[PDB]
RNA sequence: GUUAAUUCCGAUAACGAACGAGACUCUGGCAUGCUAACUAGUUACGCGACCCCGGUCGGCGUAACUUCUUAGAGGGACAAGUGGCGUUCAGCCACCCGAGAUUGAGCAAUAACAGGUCUGUGAUGCCCUUAGAUGUCCGGGGCUGCACGCGCGCUACACUGACUGGCUCAGCGUGUGCCUACCCUACGCCGGCAGGCGCGGGUAACCCGUUGAACCCCAUUCGUGAUGGGGAUCGGGGAUUGCAAUUAUUCCCCAUGAACGAGGAAUUCCCAGUAAGUGCGGGUCAUAAGCUUGCGUUGAUUAAGUCCCUGCCCUUUGUACACA
């Protein structure tokens, strides 16, 4: 209880990303990219996990029920508007994208925008502001 | 027979000077007559800069149109209201009347 | 005994959820577990039975005011929307969430529709309303 | 520079050290306890509900923002 | 028996309350409600000293109610802090002596005296030129 | 009670001040006894209406700087509300009395100025005023960025001002800006 | 150099280069006759007392 | 600076010298003996005018004026 | 000498005068005194609902009233009374009494800049083009472009706080268009939301609206961690207006979570509801507030002095300056 428990995990090697058993549940799992504050809440009442303990406490073996749906939402009824890739490019499917698939997603549409050679995709290249920013006073410290 | 009259006049004493000469006037009549309500009235805030270009100080006007409305209520029919109505008015005043 | 404005509203809201828990029967919709409450709010709410809770914090504000509709509830419900970067400005609450709650209130019989539209608390809802109010004056003594 | 590396969960030392001698200080709040105890204020604060329970602090005034206790009643 | 009613407006920044004195018993209830339940709680107290500081007895006799509106919070509770110590004083004047109501109103007096005359503090006009009624903006030079 | 008044639940009387210059420049009691640090106003519209203001409400409205706290006396009055306990849960005595002795222990005598400084006497107006300022930031400063909150951090330092063991960052300014005085003089 | 205190019995003007401070003619509580004159900052009335560390420091006349 | 002007102090001087049994001592009874006497735009200037006409009051039981 | 004042007193080869200041217009504030209100409310009667004779209800219809709502006529404040200073004149300070014993803004003199505006004009002298037009109109782009510097601003650097719930309060206003094709919104459904669909009200004290604003108050989580501070950058998806949004027009959801730990030289504004915090109206708007213009809430520290600096107004003095 007030006292610790036994069994500590104090970091949850997690899909090769460390998880601090220090923090609390409903925040430890934003460390992982591709969740944050919002969809690692929901995933806490999807699955009947009470949120007022620590990320040092929870056994071992409901840990898989939590990431079972990182991965694999639609079967836990999440909606699709929590979704960080909605109507994938290739695919089209309606997912949830883990911090690890997170940075391999984000390596194609980029330069899929540049063989398509699309004004978005050059504004990436030159490493310019995409969405319509200004320049002439901004955008200074990490070019020179 | 409940006849309502609307008084708007965008100077003061124009209004003040017509709503009550329709009471002198429906007085003389001897009806049932309604003091005249005193409703908020609506000012016109308009503020542009001064200077015709955008050079100089930045100063800013407060041009106003006050207008005031009174409404005075009759108990009689339209016959009475036509005949005084006509009676002393000045274009400052813009006077409706509503049989209903 | 006495009405619910000599009872304080602060405990008021979840004395009328415990009314809540006893019945058992809102009809309370799927996507309670997982909905955010406004389009100002970022995160869900911390307490699990939010819905039973505002329901009941509805029930004693159509008690004061009856006529109260959709758009009367998000803008009692709304709040601060703090844009970040922008400067911060009032926003308006999340429609569905309040039109489930007056869908509750009339699935078991605690609102009635106005004339001319709105809602207004039914005369037995005002009537146990008194007794948890008169159940909370007499703790308090 | 300084960082504050609190304790999280209580030891048995701790704990021995919280029935004991926390019911001799005259004045127990949460931010101190953290501070004094090398520990969370999360863990502060869920100290402090269960001696009130337990019978060795008294609260006097409690508040959204600050929490204070007391020792026991001398008499 | 006679209808010994009293109604008494109190006036703030924005803020207008009115109480309404009559012949009763000693409850005193603002929009409904007690003294005692009103948010902000920080501000019990200020709502007591027309009570503590006259007497719960000065209230048995007169009952009272306030219809409030305008301003915001911190408004409302000084309209009807002043609002209820002049509805008292008027009911003592108008049907009972004045020696009587002298002799509360000198404890107002020394006590403080927005309970009686209202604070004529409002709001000036926001001037051109500048983000408030008396700052301007930052002048920037060369 | 219309004859006495209890700030909360402290005594209006039994509240002596010490050094007898600051007696007329402290407002606590006979006659400025109030149950809030809140009042309507109007004491700074005058030069000398400053004096007579009570002089918890003179903490309560040095309380509210640094710009996010401006204009919110309604939070600072609940910081004093509680800060009192906190006196009376350390020390055991009124509160009230340890607030006067931080005034007179953090008030310094003679000040050096502008006129190669010149050590001049200050008012005891200007002794009250510093004192209660010095007194002010140093919680503002332990508050910030610190597990302790600032309603202890008023409690800490006027405890200590009026013992003054040198803790305070009120002492130690009064100690600095008297030194630098008795320097050039 | 014992503390002594000072009673303000009647003022003179601002004095400083910006009107800082205000000479005074002050007179002691510890005896009525010897009394000297200080500059004091701050807003001073009649009928105060001052704590001056040594009364042997005396400011001119302007 | 509450400095009587040339306007108001010449309008003070006729009245005097010409009403001397009209005039009273209080400055309300006078205000309105000089209402009557007086064609004054405003109220304002009422008030002024009587207001220093008050003052030269108290200057003559107490000797002559110039 | 006095004053905010060439404001007066008083002297006087100056006198009589004129503009300006003052005066004057609007607003604020005090009058249970006057007029009036069924597009504003209050008090009583009679009910209805609930609780144990009484209490509450923006629940319902009646008669009196303007205390709360409104705007009209008058009044009120004048250094008026007192104690002092002062030629005892001009006037000044303090006090009683009293809502005020200095509210704020408007107007504002002679002369001058070669200040800005010809891109406001069917204001225009003169110069230029005028049919392959420097004239009209259409498609697209741009005025936002980015190694850098500067100016006005919004958001933070957190625990006085971030988050989640509950509680509880405003006033300025505005709203269906001559051309004009485009209004503000109640209420009832669909969707998390942006938003989509139906019916009505309001040309406006009627409907929004009793403008259920932030702020404030209460109760959890976090625990000094660049942390649930912070939200820059950026990916994916969904909606509105428009003929058309890519250089992301905006809005909504998920995700990414940088600098920033109170800011050097230097510099800006302000003393009373003032600063500061915080939200709401209007402008530009088909789509629209980081700006600006007003309104309202919370609401102070300091000072009642000075020419030290920056400057301004008189007098004397000196000048080799007079585009000074």
């Amino acid at each position: 209880s007030l006292v610790i428990p036994e069994k500590f995990q104090h970091i949850l090697r997690v899909l090769n990303t460390n998880i601090d058993g220090r923090r609390k549940i409903a925040f430890a799992i934003t460390a992982i990219k591709g969740v944050g504050r919002r969809y690692a809440h929901v995933v806490l009442r999807k699955a009947d996990i009470d949120l007022t303990k620590r990320a040092g406490e929870l056994t071992e073996d409901e840990v898989e029920r939590v990431i079972t749906i990182m991965q694999n939402p639609r079967q836990y009824k999440i909606p699709d508007w929590f979704l960080n890739r909605q109507k994938d490019v290739k695919d089209g499917k309606y997912s949830q994208v883990l911090a690890n698939g997170l940075d391999n997603k984000l390596r194609e549409d980029l330069e899929r925008l540049k063989k398509i050679r699309a004004h978005r995709g050059l504004r990436h290249f030159w490493g310019l502001r995409v969405r319509g920013q200004h320049t002439k006073t901004t955008g200074r410290r990490g070019r020179t | 027979h409940r006849i309502r009259i609307t008084l708007t006049s965008r100077n003061v004493k124009s209004l003040e000077k017509v709503c009550a000469d329709l009471i002198r006037g429906a007085k003389e009549k001897n009806l049932k007559v309604k003091g005249p309500v005193r409703m908020p009235t609506k000012t016109l805030r308009i503020t542009t800069r001064k200077t015709p270009c955008g050079e100089g100080s930045k100063t800013w006007d407060r041009f106003q149109m006050r207008i005031h409305k009174r409404l005075i209520d009759l108990h009689s029919p339209s016959e009475i209201v036509k005949q005084i109505t006509s009676i002393s008015i000045e274009p400052g005043v813009e006077v409706e009347v509503t049989i209903a | 005994g006495v009405t619910v404005k000599d009872v304080n509203q602060q405990e008021f809201v979840r004395a009328l959820a415990a009314f809540l828990k006893k019945s058992g029967k809102l009809k309370v919709p799927e996507w309670v577990d997982t909905v955010k409450l406004a389009k100002h709010k970022e995160l869900a709410p911390y307490d699990e039975n939010w819905f039973y809770t505002r329901a009941a914090s509805t029930a004693r504000h159509l008690y004061l005011r009856g006529g109260a509709g959709v758009g009367s509830m998000t803008k009692i419900y709304g709040g601060r929307q703090r844009n970040g970067v922008m400067p911060s400005h009032f926003s308006r609450g999340s429609k569905s969430v309040a039109r489930r709650v007056l869908q509750a209130l009339e699935g078991l019989k605690m609102v009635e529709k106005d004339q001319d539209g709105g809602r207004k608390l039914t005369p037995q809802g005002q009537r146990d309303l008194d007794r948890i109010a008169g159940q909370v004056a007499a703790a308090k003594k | 520079r300084d960082k504050l590396n609190n304790l999280v969960l209580f030891d048995k030392a701790t704990y021995d050290k919280l029935c004991k001698e926390v019911p001799n200080y005259k004045l127990i709040t949460p931010a101190v306890v953290s501070e004094r105890l090398k520990i969370r204020g999360s863990l502060a604060r869920a100290a402090l509900q269960e001696l009130l329970s337990k019978g060795l602090i008294k609260l006097v005034s409690k508040h959204r923002a600050q929490v204070i206790y007391t020792r026991n009643t001398k008499g | 028996g006679p209808l010994q009613s009293v109604q008494v407006f109190g006036r703030k920044k924005t803020a207008t309350a009115v109480a309404h004195c009559k012949r009763g018993n000693g409850l005193i209830k603002v929009n409904g409600r007690p003294l005692e339940m009103i948010e902000p709680r920080t501000l019990q107290y200020k709502l007591l000293e027309p009570v503590l500081l006259l007497g719960k007895e000065r209230f048995a006799g007169v009952d009272i109610r306030v219809r409030v509106k305008g301003g915001g919070h911190v408004a409302q509770i000084y309209a009807i802090r002043q609002s209820i110590s002049k509805a008292l004083v008027a009911y003592y004047q108008k049907y009972v002596d004045e020696a009587s109501k002298k002799e509360i109103k000198d404890i107002l007096i020394q006590y403080d005296r927005t309970l009686l005359v209202a604070d004529p503090r409002r709001c000036e006009s926001k001037k051109f030129g500048g983000p408030g009624a008396r700052a301007r903006y930052q002048k920037s030079y060369r | 009670t219309p004859d006495i008044k209890l700030f909360g639940k402290w005594s209006t009387d039994d509240v002596q001040i010490n050094d007898i210059s600051l007696q007329d420049y402290i407002a606590v009691k006979e006659k400025y006894a109030k149950y809030l640090p809140h009042s309507a106003g109007r004491y700074a519209a005058k030069r000398f209406r400053k004096a007579q203001c009570p002089i918890v409400e003179r903490l309560t409205n040095s309380m509210m700087m640094h710009g996010r706290n401006n204009g919110k006396k309604l939070m600072t009055v609940r910081i004093v509300k509680h800060a009192f306990e906190i006196i009376h849960l350390l020390t055991g005595e009124n509160p009230l009395q340890v607030l006067v002795n931080a005034i007179i222990n953090s008030g310094p005598r003679e000040d050096s100025t502008r006129i190669r400084r010149q050590a001049v006497d200050v008012s005891p107006l200007r002794r009250v005023n510093q004192a209660i300022w010095l007194l002010c930031t140093g919680a503002r400063e332990a508050a910030f960025r610190n597990i302790k909150t600032i309603a202890e951090c008023l409690a800490d330092e006027l405890i200590n001002a009026a013992k003054g063991s040198s803790n305070s960052y009120a002492i130690k300014k009064k100690d600095e800006l008297e030194r630098v005085a008795k320097s050039n003089r | 150099q014992p503390i002594k205190l000072a009673r303000v019995t009647k003022v003179l003007g601002r004095t400083g280069s910006q009107g800082q401070c205000t000479q005074v003619r002050v007179e002691f509580m510890d005896d009525t006759s010897r009394s000297i004159i200080r500059n004091v900052k701050g807003p001073v009335r009649e009928g105060d007392v001052l704590t001056l560390l040594e009364s042997e420091r005396e400011a001119r006349r302007l | 600076g509450r400095v009587r002007t040339k306007t108001v102090k010449k309008a003070a001087r006729v009245i005097i010298e010409k009403y001397y049994t009209r005039l009273g001592n209080d400055f309300h009874t006078n205000k309105r003996v000089c209402e009557e006497i007086a064609i004054i735009p405003s109220k304002k200037l009422r008030n002024k005018i009587a207001g220093y006409v008050t003052h030269l009051m108290k200057r003559i039981q107490r000797g002559p004026v110039r």
